[PDB]
C-alpha cells in the first residue's frame, strides 16, 4: 500500500536528484513524500516566457497504479487550465500508465503550454480565442504572465 | 422576443429569438455572439438542462427570460 508507493516515490525523487531535468523542478514540500511541489519555467518563445509557474503534486496511496493529482497554483491563461488550477490532460487520467513518472507529466505540461489542446478544452472561451485570434491569446497570456508568474 | 444568457463570469448577453426556435438554434446564436461551439455549452433554465430537440415554447421561456450558460466538458 503506502510502503510500496513511498518506495516508488523515493526512486523517482532519487532519479530527479541523480540527473536533474532541464524542464522543471520538483520535490517534497517537507518530510511527506506524498506531497510535492513543482515549478515549470515559461517556455522560451511562448507567451509565458519569463514566468515561474508553481504546481502542486499529490501522490495517491496506490501510486504508481493511480495517476498523481497535479494542479496549478500560479494563475495562468490557458485553454486546458482554469482559474483555480485544474488541468485537462489525458495522461493525468484516462491515459495514465505506471511506466510514466511525474517528470514525464511535467514534460507533457511544458509541451502543453507550448501547444495547447483547444479542441477538447477546459476553458472554452480561451480555446476559441486561441483558435481564431492567436494574437489576442498571446497578448492575454503574456499579460497574465507579467501579472502573476513573474 | 429577446432573452438573456448569463455566463459564469457575470456577463449577461442578449439574444433575439423566436418562441419556435430550438435549443440548437439558440446555441448557434450564442456561438455567433461569443464563439463557443454548441457541443461545449450547456444551457440551464428553471432548474433543468435544456435539450437540443426542444423549443423555447416547450420550456415556457417567455420574453426577457434568463438562461444560464455553463460548462459542458468531456472527460475533465
Amino acid at each position: 500500500g503506502s510502503h510500496m508507493a513511498l518506495k516508488r516515490i523515493q526512486k523517482e525523487l532519487s532519479d530527479l536528484q541523480r540527473d536533474p531535468p532541464a524542464h522543471c523542478s520538483a520535490g517534497p514540500v517537507g518530510d511527506d513524500l506524498f506531497h510535492w511541489q513543482a515549478t515549470i519555467m515559461g517556455p522560451p518563445d511562448s507567451a509565458y516566457q519569463g514566468g515561474v509557474f508553481f504546481l502542486t503534486v499529490h501522490f495517491p496511496t496506490d501510486y504508481p497504479f493511480k495517476p498523481p493529482k497535479i494542479a496549478f497554483t500560479t494563475k495562468i491563461y490557458h485553454p486546458n487550465i482554469n482559474s483555480n488550477g485544474s488541468i485537462k490532460l489525458d495522461i493525468l487520467r484516462s491515459q495514465w500508465s505506471p511506466a510514466l513518472t511525474v517528470s514525464k507529466v511535467l514534460l507533457s505540461i511544458c509541451s502543453l503550454l507550448c501547444d495547447p489542446n483547444p479542441d477538447d478544452p477546459l476553458v472554452p472561451d480561451i480555446a476559441q480565442i486561441y483558435k481564431s485570434d492567436k494574437e489576442k491569446y498571446n497578448r492575454h497570456a503574456r499579460e497574465w504572465t507579467q501579472k502573476y508568474a513573474m | 422576443m429577446q432573452i438573456f444568457v448569463k455566463t459564469l463570469t457575470g456577463k449577461t448577453i442578449t439574444l433575439e429569438v423566436e418562441p419556435s426556435d430550438t435549443i440548437e438554434n439558440v446555441k448557434a446564436k450564442i456561438q455567433d455572439k461569443e464563439g463557443i461551439p454548441p457541443d461545449q455549452q450547456r444551457l440551464i433554465f428553471a432548474g433543468k438542462q435544456l435539450e437540443d430537440g426542444r423549443t423555447l415554447s416547450d420550456y415556457n421561456i417567455q420574453k426577457e427570460s434568463t438562461l444560464h450558460l455553463v460548462l459542458r466538458l468531456r472527460g475533465g
